[PDB]
């Protein structure tokens, strides 16, 4: 993922 | 040696207004007489409803130290629609970097933010504004469609700006592609004559950009400063940036060929979080007429005598070689914690040796953390290691330290005594100081 | 008077061109009263970790038992600075960064000082389980300020002097350096000093965070023997920032987050076998030459020190001391160790 909310987009 | 340090000339902004945070000179030349341009990112304007947009002051040189700021711009916030501001420029930092090439001010503001046209946001893409005499034109490279932390969204872009021989801009946004950072160059004329206030995003057909990388690259900060030179011996000035968090944070400082933005060098810092390419400068400084690199890195940890690491500070000084290489020297700094490196100033020739010096500043450094200045001179070998002239930070600290050579400029000769001068700036006490170099005209 | 680092307070004479010379003697006690503090990220990046925090209360505490006259537990919790461009600060995500991803996220903050050091299990076992995640946009995230905020409020934090500190930081992300700080326009450095007012960091958002030397002064200033817990590739990142951080530990959380107690008990033991001294010489034109003399023989260079030492074992550190010059005293102190050597030096020049 990319950015800290990159686990939440994934 | 030779900078007048017993009457130096001070000026003196509005107070918080970070007065001094970026320095300049400029010499229209079509008109004889010669100001000093001021950036005062949080400095208070006239602009409808907007809160510490920042300032870009013009400054006197003949017999007196007032400063009127550049209206580059009067308007507030655009409208997207009704109860919908387009942008939002509280807060923005305009003037947080000024440059100025003869006639033309270039100044921006990097925490400028604006709403996309998709949807309600707060993009910090940063904003410029060109002055080009009597035309002043925005430019905003890195607002437009493909916008997000992922794109331009967060670009900041103007964070760091320099102008090229040839009239082009290099402009760096360490946003970009998230924090990978980017750096966009446009001929001057282009920006001018393409601008339109109605159109949100500008396409610029010769401008060069710099695109995106792997996920590794993410948080590397390209564009955190730039500098300009000839570096492939073609006459066109080369794009060298600082990529601080570069490399696992050992930082980097690459060199993009000024023609097509084609890689040519890159520097690798040798001690990681040092913040190697905080600063970058490029000037000759052997007098081979080949020019050569200064890289800071304010945050550098060296052994002491007992083994203890000590936060000094490093300055690499690198000369260019006509086959196409460099040597390297590291210049550490005198005291812990005073960031030696933070700024790198050209001075072409101080002296009138031959062989252009530089100027080096500790911001926190020298009595009580005034700041400090190191000057430095050059010689047919390289630089000389030992300042031959140290110049101390005169005011006393408020509430933030007043971080004195936190910016600097020099090269230009503002009395026309045939040597070159010095401005220091001191953005936490809002002060900006002229040394004048003294006869060895 | 000092029970591990003896002579606690040397008096010597010097003159100028000559030298003096005495040993110094550090040993390690049986069992230590171990304070241990949870600095958690509690990014949106920790979402599968942070449950995993339940298991670190009982099973910890009866596992310390066996290497600790008596253990102690807080927690605290950071994300990153509250400004652009670390965070959104459209009214919709300022303060639930999961907005488009409809998480019940809790706004971001700083830094938050959960709970003191306790010796009741049942308090840290219900504030880990209460405590929910926060969000922000870029991967860096805060951790340096945080624990520099942790080391330096001994009285908020309870650290007691006669402990064994332990400040563990767990992440999965790189933090952000001094000078990162300046995409967001803050350019004022930070001091160093305690700003925990209603037990949140309130100056996050107007000072940058802090250098390495800096964090390093001030955690060996304060005794703090800071473990890092990270659980991804980041971690190299940190091993490889322990030669410019004495006396720090780094660990791996793996994937699961299963190895978060014998993390803790294997970094105790590494850390209470290890005995290094640097000394504080700020007498002028007096320099100082100290190498250790370690159990198994060797003569190391005083400022790495000695490794795999025990209670039952001293390590001898013979110190040189020469003039140089002339116009006080020197503190020899082993990092990690809540006792100092004072060497107080007359003169005459
Ligand atoms: C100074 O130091 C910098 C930093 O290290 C260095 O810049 C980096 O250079 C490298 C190489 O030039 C860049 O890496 C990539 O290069 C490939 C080249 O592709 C060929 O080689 C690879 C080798 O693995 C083969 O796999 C491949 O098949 C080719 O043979 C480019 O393709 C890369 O760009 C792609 O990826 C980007 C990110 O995903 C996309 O934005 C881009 O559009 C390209 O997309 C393509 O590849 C994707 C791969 O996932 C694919 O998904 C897409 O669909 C599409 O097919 C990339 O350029 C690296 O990016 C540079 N980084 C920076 C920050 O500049 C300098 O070269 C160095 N200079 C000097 C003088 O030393
Ligand atoms: C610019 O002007 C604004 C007011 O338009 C000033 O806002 C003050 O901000 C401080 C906190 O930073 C508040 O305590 C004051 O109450 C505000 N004043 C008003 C009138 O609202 C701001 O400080 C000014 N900034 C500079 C650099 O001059
Ligand atoms: C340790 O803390 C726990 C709670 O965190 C205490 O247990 C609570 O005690 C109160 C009475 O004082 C009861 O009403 C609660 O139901 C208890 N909760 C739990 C979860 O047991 C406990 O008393 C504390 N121990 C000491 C020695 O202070
Ligand atoms: C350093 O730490 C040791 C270990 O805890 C301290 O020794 C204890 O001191 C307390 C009083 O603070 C006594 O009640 C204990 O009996 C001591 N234990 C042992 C095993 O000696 C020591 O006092 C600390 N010294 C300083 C200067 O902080
Ligand atoms: C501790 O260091 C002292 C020096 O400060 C050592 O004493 C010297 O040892 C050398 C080598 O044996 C002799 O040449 C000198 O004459 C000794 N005296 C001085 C004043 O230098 C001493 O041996 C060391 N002790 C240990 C245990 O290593
Ligand atoms: C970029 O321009 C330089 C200078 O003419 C040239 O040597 C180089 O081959 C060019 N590279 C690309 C990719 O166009
Ligand atoms: C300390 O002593 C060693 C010899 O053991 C010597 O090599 C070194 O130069 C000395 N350093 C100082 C600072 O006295
Ligand atoms: C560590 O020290 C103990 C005690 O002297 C000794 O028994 C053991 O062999 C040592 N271990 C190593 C690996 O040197
Ligand atoms: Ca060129
Ligand atoms: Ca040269
Ligand atoms: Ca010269
Ligand atoms: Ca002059
Ligand atoms: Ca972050
Ligand atoms: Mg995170």
């Amino acid at each position: 993922g990319r950015g800290d909310l990159g686990r939440l987009k994934k | 040696f030779n900078l007048d340090v017993d009457s130096p000339a001070e000026y003196s902004g509005p107070e918080g207004s970070y007065f001094g945070f970026a320095v300049d000179f400029f010499v229209p030349s079509a008109s004889s007489r010669m100001f000093l341009l001021v950036g005062a990112p949080k400095a208070n304007t006239t602009q409808p409803g907007i809160v510490e947009g920042g300032q870009v002051l013009k400054c006197d040189w003949s017999s007196t130290r007032r400063c009127q700021p550049i209206e580059f711009d009067a308007t507030g916030n655009r409208d997207y629609a009704k109860d919908d501001p387009l942008e939002f420029k509280s807060h923005q930092w305009f003037g947080a970097s000024v440059r100025s090439k003869q006639d033309k001010i270039l100044a921006c503001a990097p925490l400028y933010h604006w709403r996309t046209e998709m949807k309600q946001e707060r993009e910090p893409v940063g904003t410029c504004f060109l002055q080009d005499g009597t035309k002043t034109v925005e430019y905003a490279p890195c607002r437009s469609q493909d916008i997000d932390a992922d794109g331009q969204g967060f670009c900041q872009g103007g964070f760091s700006i320099d102008f090229t021989k040839a009239d082009r801009v290099l402009l760096g946004g360490p946003g970009s592609f998230y924090w990978q950072g980017q750096l966009i160059s446009d001929q001057v004329a282009e920006i001018v004559s393409k601008y339109d206030p109605n159109v949100y995003s500008i396409k610029y057909n010769n401008q060069l950009a710099t695109r995106t990388a792997q996920a590794i690259f993410d948080d590397s900060y390209l564009g955190y400063s730039v500098a300009v030179g000839d570096f492939n011996g073609d006459g066109i000035d080369d794009f060298v940036s600082g990529v601080p968090r570069a490399a696992r944070t050992l930082g980097m400082v690459y060199i993009y060929d000024g023609k097509n933005m084609s890689s040519l060098y890159n520097f690798t810092g040798e001690q990681m979080a040092a913040y190697f390419g905080f600063s970058v400068a490029a000037t000759d400084i052997n007098g081979d007429d080949y020019a050569d690199v200064f890289i800071g890195a304010p945050l550098f940890m060296d052994r002491g005598s007992d083994g203890k690491l000590q936060e000094v500070g490093q300055v690499s000084v690198s000369l260019q070689r006509a086959s196409g290489d460099f040597q390297t020297t590291k210049l550490n700094g005198f005291e812990v914690f005073a960031r030696f490196g933070s700024a790198i100033a050209p001075l072409g020739d101080l002296d009138q040796d031959g062989f252009n010096d530089i100027a080096i500043a500790a911001p926190y450094g020298g009595e009580d953390k005034k700041g400090i200045v190191y000057i430095f001179n050059g010689r047919s070998t390289g630089l000389n290691a030992v300042p031959s002239q140290i110049l101390e930070g005169q005011w006393a600290a408020r509430s933030m330290p007043p971080s004195f050579g936190y910016s600097m400029k020099g090269a230009t000769d503002i009395d026309k005594n045939g040597y070159p001068d010095l401005i220091v700036g001191a953005f936490g006490v809002d002060r900006a100081i002229l040394y004048r170099a003294r006869p060895v005209g | 008077i000092n029970t591990q680092v003896t002579p606690g307070e040397v008096s010597i004479q010097l003159r100028p061109g000559a030298e003096a010379n005495f040993m110094l003697k550090v040993h390690p006690l049986k069992k230590y009263p171990v304070d241990l503090y949870y600095l958690v990220d509690v990014s949106a990046s920790m979402h599968n970790n942070i449950e995993k925090l339940n298991s670190v209360g009982n099973d910890l505490s009866r596992k310390m038992a066996f290497f600790s006259r008596d253990f102690r537990l807080g927690f605290g919790s950071y994300v990153d600075k509250t400004v652009s461009p670390y965070i959104s600060i459209h009214p919709e995500r300022i303060h639930n960064q999961c907005s488009d991803y409809n998480l019940d996220c809790m706004p971001p903050h700083g830094y938050i000082h959960v709970l003191s050091l306790t010796e009741n299990i049942t308090e840290f076992e219900k504030a880990v389980h209460r405590q929910k995640i926060s969000g922000n946009i870029d991967t860096p995230e805060g951790g340096f300020d945080a624990m520099l905020q942790a080391a330096v409020c001994e009285s908020h934090i309870g650290w007691r002097k006669e402990a064994k500190r332990l400040l563990l930081v767990m992440t999965d992300q790189t933090s952000h350096l001094a000078l990162d700080s300046k995409l967001a326009g803050i350019v004022v450095p930070n001091d160093g000093n305690c700003h925990l007012k209603n037990n949140v960091y309130v100056k996050s958002t107007t000072m940058e965070h802090p250098s390495l030397g800096q964090l390093s002064e001030k955690l060996i200033d304060n005794n703090i023997n800071v473990i890092f817990a990270v659980q991804g590739k980041q971690f190299h990142w940190y091993k490889d920032l322990l030669p410019l951080l004495p006396g720090t530990i780094a660990g791996e959380i793996e994937s699961k987050a299963a190895n978060l107690n014998n993390l803790v008990v294997e970094a105790y033991q590494k850390l209470i076998s290890e005995v290094k001294v640097q000394v504080e010489n700020q007498v002028q034109g007096i320099y100082f030459n100290i190498t250790a003399i370690c159990p198994d023989g060797s003569r190391k260079p005083g400022m790495e020190g000695c490794r795999n030492v025990t209670s039952n074992d001293e390590v001898l550190f013979n110190v040189t001391v020469t003039m140089k010059k002339c116009d006080n005293y020197a503190i020899i102190k082993p990092i990690g160790f809540n006792e100092t050597a004072k060497i107080h030096i007359h003169r005459n020049c």
